[PDB]
RNA sequence: AAGGCGGCCGAAAGGCUAGACGGUGGGAGAGGGUGGUGGA
RNA sequence: ACGCCGAUGGCGAAGGCAGCCACCUGGUCCACCCGUGACGCUUU
């Protein structure tokens, strides 16, 4: 689920890597998840 | 009425009783602002990725509720008050993608 | 926003018969609902020029619908202008 | 607020649906506005 | 800065619009073929 912003496990993987076999539509969606996780402090900005 | 996801990071160093209180607070809130809770999740402590409130670890809450979109902002304000609540993020629920 | 329920509430009031959902009458009533809630929206948010432009265009279309009815059916323009407490 | 152009049938009046708008069901979007909070 | 994502990408009538969240709100697209029945476009 490219939307679940708590799966550090999986999300971890894409750290934001440029099109990550992700597609134009998958990406971005990703990115917002990733950007939500970050605020939660789940993922890192830098 | 709408489906949102609550998300809450609470100070990790509380005690059974402090913790229970915050949670008791959160629920009147949830209730007061007309939110009917569909389900709660408590992943608790988690390593984090950058320091939040100095602590490099937080206690994670969640809740999926049902409430009047017009009160979501009021609710969040509510929940933020508490000195142990150092992160509150509400979000419109959405089906999982893929 | 404006919901499907409150919307049909407006449709049944102006429908020309049961199952009528797009007759000038309904069309006008419905836009009035839209205009109405938009003006209220704009009553605050005095800085939303963009959407204010949308109001302007909504108000314009309504006029054109009316002018049309009044033109092609003085009979119907009658009640409608009235029941909507529109015009002056 | 004054002026042109405007599909099919009809001399016209008027009619017709393919234009327009509406109904219902989905879609994408750094479109505008308000209130927030997070990093650099 | 508002990085990375950001693009021969997207939106807007123009200027222009880029962290994330919620709310209010404008425009738009595809389907059906259900309604009205040319009600449309536009120039100063």
């Amino acid at each position: 689920d490219l939307r679940d912003y708590r799966n550090v496990e999986v999300l971890k993987r894409f750290l934001i890597l440029p099109r990550t076999g992700l597609s134009g539509k998958e990406q971005r969606i990703l990115a917002k998840t990733i950007k939500r996780a970050r605020i939660l402090g789940l993922l890192p900005f830098t | 009425m709408r489906r949102y996801e609550v998300n809450i990071v609470l100070n990790p160093n509380l005690d059974q009783s402090q913790l229970a209180l915050e949670k008791e607070i959160i629920q009147r809130a949830l209730e007061n602002y007309g939110a009917r809770v569909e389900k709660v999740e408590e992943l608790g402590l988690r390593r984090l990725a950058y320091p939040i409130a100095k602590d490099p670890q937080g206690y994670f809450l969640w809740y999926q509720v049902e409430m009047p979109e017009d009160r979501v902002n009021d609710l969040a304000r509510e929940l933020r008050i508490r000195d142990n609540v150092r992160r509150v993020m509400v979000v419109k629920s959405q089906e999982p993608f893929l | 926003p404006i919901t499907k329920e409150e919307k049909q509430k407006v449709i049944q009031e102006f429908a020309r018969f049961p199952g009528d959902t797009g007759s000038t009458e309904v069309q006008v009533a419905l836009l009035t609902l839209r205009i109405n809630r938009l003006s209220e929206h704009l009553k605050v948010h005095k800085k939303d020029h963009h959407s204010h432009r949308g109001l302007l265009m909504m108000v314009g279309q309504r006029r054109r619908l009316l002018r049309y009815l009044q033109r092609e059916d003085p009979e119907r323009y009658r009640e409608i202008v009235e029941k909507l407490g529109l015009r002056g």
